[PDB]
């Protein structure tokens, strides 16, 4: 029937690039629609022919060739997410979506300082921060069953005018120590390991 | 009985006669005047509709032209299931029939029409409210709609299989007191939408409530 | 978008029967109804156009059941729930062949028992010395831990009010026993203010973790409270 393709799959952007999503269709369109997805669908475009922009975005479609394009235009830290492409194609009524653009935007950090932070709780308990790393920095998983950690992301201080990405490790065991908990990452040889008190 | 089957239904027939008889909102009005329309076998009333976020029109196909002469312009009662999907090819819904004269077919009391029910064989009282109507002279539609909420409501007779709905086979009788006969095959459903089932009721087939009884026969096989 | 949905969360125990409600934009003649798995995009299940079903999939359970039961509403029936059933069901309307407006979606989570669930509790991970006099900054750390479901959301509120600056929250919360079917979840997020601000006394921080649960139709035999929807809060206050 009515097949949908959407490229790249999964897509990594540096803060302020460009970057071209593509959308293929096997049939005639009456609907195609662009969303961005948060679980809350984001209406980006309604476009089944022509050329439509809306501030950052632009998107085209060429409905003989069977294909749509959606531009994203210096792209920002919110722009990540998954971005879909949806048609309706002019027998049997069936509203097929694509697998979409999962998008990554890498934030730009001007100094980084990767380092890992032992927190202790508010109220004999604690927690490894690293923080501070490039954002091309990749977090792994632990080898470990009783040690969790976090996946990255970005925090944006406004009225410093500063970002910085961090990730989070802890464990119910005694022998956790903040210098081998993320050990299965490959981490910059400059991280900064303070002593603990 | 050579009655038409539930698994003989069209893909979305069943779901569409679930809505027309249990779930729809019916035009039910009385006092009503047929707006000017050039349009051959059909009835325009305009601005019947009143807080409808869909529609303002209701458009009435009574198949020919006699038909239309006989209630153009006239004040007329309507009692009937409506539509919007296929209708007119905007801001209008369509019916088929349920058309009567306004003038002198009121009753004082509303007759309730009596029901006989048979589930294979076994005769089944049903209550005496589930069928009634003001008029001396009804439109089968305003009686087949009240009987099918009352079996759809009880026995889950357009809900499927999986869903709680038996009854595979049925057929509803309107017996009038000359012993005459009306009946439809409550499965023989003509396409899977409102525009195409609903087109049995076109004929606006009027009926006396007079010393009128109902006759429906349900089977599980 | 316009278009409503309710619950926006649901749990329910497999063999369960549930419905869920879609109140589209008013104008809008057509409706959509979605389920959504994850990783997965949003797939078509059925749709209306005014009083009529259209289309329902042809790979669509005999247990679904969708009606537009009082003029432009909707609903979604589900009987004998099961665990592949735990999805986003997502509603959409529109004017005909138009642009389709899509609802908040009903999370639901079909467990095999409702003794699984649970509330997290919350933890606040005051900032450390060595962070404060290397970068003059200060991160306060949220630990909610052992929830189930994944129903969740997560907020940080600075002297009675919401901040959106210096916060970042986990993409998605991890599972503590991944081997486990009906595993706990555990979600951090980040505070960031500068050392200044962390070392006035004045100042009061509060990690916030709002919990969808148990509705109070649901029965509960079990020793512990009931997990019903809840707020549960950690906090801390500032010191040189
Ligand atoms: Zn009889």
């Amino acid at each position: 029937g009515i097949q949908v393709e959407q490229s790249p799959p999964d897509l990594i952007l540096q803060e302020g690039a460009n970057s071209t999503l593509r959308c293929n269709f096997s049939d005639s369109v009456n609907n195609l629609q662009w969303f961005h997805q948060n679980g809350q669908l984001i209406n980006l475009f309604y476009i089944p022919s022509g050329t439509k922009q809306n501030g950052r975005l632009s998107a085209t479609t060429v409905a003989t060739e069977r294909y749509s394009l959606l531009y994203i235009s210096s792209s920002q830290t919110t722009d990540s997410g998954v971005y879909f492409c949806a048609v309706d194609s002019a027998g049997t009524y069936k509203y097929i979506f694509g697998t979409g653009t999962r998008l990554k935007v890498l934030a730009n950090i001007q100094n980084p300082d990767p380092a890992v932070y032992q927190l202790r709780d508010s109220k004999d308990k604690s927690v490894c921060l690293f923080t501070d790393f490039d954002s091309q920095t990749n977090v792994s998983q632990s080898k470990d069953s009783d040690v969790y950690i976090t996946d990255k992301c970005v925090l944006d201080m406004r009225s410093m005018d500063f970002k910085s990405n961090s990730a989070v490790a802890w464990s119910n065991k005694s022998d956790f120590a903040c210098a081998n908990a993320f050990n299965n990452s490959i981490i910059p040889e400059d991280t900064f390991f303070p002593s603990p008190e | 009985k050579d009655l038409r089957k539930k698994s003989e239904l069209q893909r979305n027939a069943l779901s569409n006669l679930r809505q027309i008889y249990y779930y729809n909102e019916k035009a039910i009005t009385e006092n009503k005047e047929s707006d000017d329309q050039f349009l051959e076998n059909t009835l325009l009333f305009k601005g019947f509709f009143t807080g409808h976020p869909w529609y303002n029109d209701l458009l009435v196909d009574l198949g020919s032209k006699d038909a239309t002469n006989k209630y153009k312009g006239k004040k007329v009662d309507l009692y009937g299931a409506y539509y919007g999907y296929q209708c007119a090819g905007n801001k209008t819904a369509c019916m088929y029939g349920g058309v009567t004269l306004h003038d002198n077919n009121r009753l004082t009391e509303e007759k309730k029409v009596p029901i006989n029910l048979w589930i294979d064989g076994k005769q089944t009282t049903v209550p005496i409210d589930k069928v009634k109507t003001s008029k001396k002279e009804v439109t089968v539609q305003e009686l087949d709609l009240q009987a099918r909420h009352y079996l759809h409501g009880k026995f889950g007779l357009y809900n499927s299989d999986s869903f709680g709905g038996k009854v595979q086979r049925g057929l509803i009788v309107f017996h009038s007191s000359e012993g005459s006969t009306v009946s439809y095959d409550l499965f023989d459903a003509q396409g899977q939408y409102p525009d195409t089932l609903l087109r049995i009721y076109r004929d606006n087939k009027t009926i006396n409530s007079e010393n009128l009884h109902i006759d429906l026969y349900l089977y599980t096989t | 978008t316009g278009v409503s949905q309710n619950p926006r969360h649901k749990i329910t125990k497999r063999g369960q029967n549930v419905t869920f409600r879609c109140d589209p934009i008013s104008e809008h003649n057509r409706l959509y109804w979605y389920r959504q798995t994850l990783g997965q995009g949003p797939e078509f299940l059925t749709y209306f156009q005014n009083e009529a079903q259209l289309e329902k999939s042809r790979l669509l359970s005999d247990r679904f059941s969708a009606e537009r039961p009082k003029g432009s509403f909707s609903t979604l029936e589900i009987q004998r729930t099961e665990q592949g059933d735990s999805a986003m069901y997502l509603c959409a309307s529109s004017l005909g062949g138009y642009e389709q407006y899509f609802g908040p979606g009903t999370r639901l989570t079909v467990t095999e028992d409702l003794k699984n669930v649970f509330p997290p509790e919350v933890a606040v991970f005051v900032p450390s010395e060595a962070e404060i006099s290397h970068t003059q900054k200060a991160t306060l750390v949220c630990l909610a831990t052992g929830f189930y479901p994944d129903h969740v959301e997560l907020s940080w509120w600075v002297n009675g009010k919401e901040v959106h600056s210096g916060v970042c929250t986990d993409p998605q919360p991890l599972k503590e026993q991944p081997a486990l079917n009906d595993s706990r979840y555990a979600l951090s997020s980040r505070l960031r203010v500068s050392a200044t601000f962390w070392q006035d006394p004045r100042n009061h921080f509060r990690c916030q973790v709002q919990f969808y649960g148990l509705s109070e139709n649901d029965e509960w035999t079990q020793d512990r409270a009931k997990p019903v929807t809840q707020i549960v809060s950690a906090e801390a206050w500032g010191r040189a």
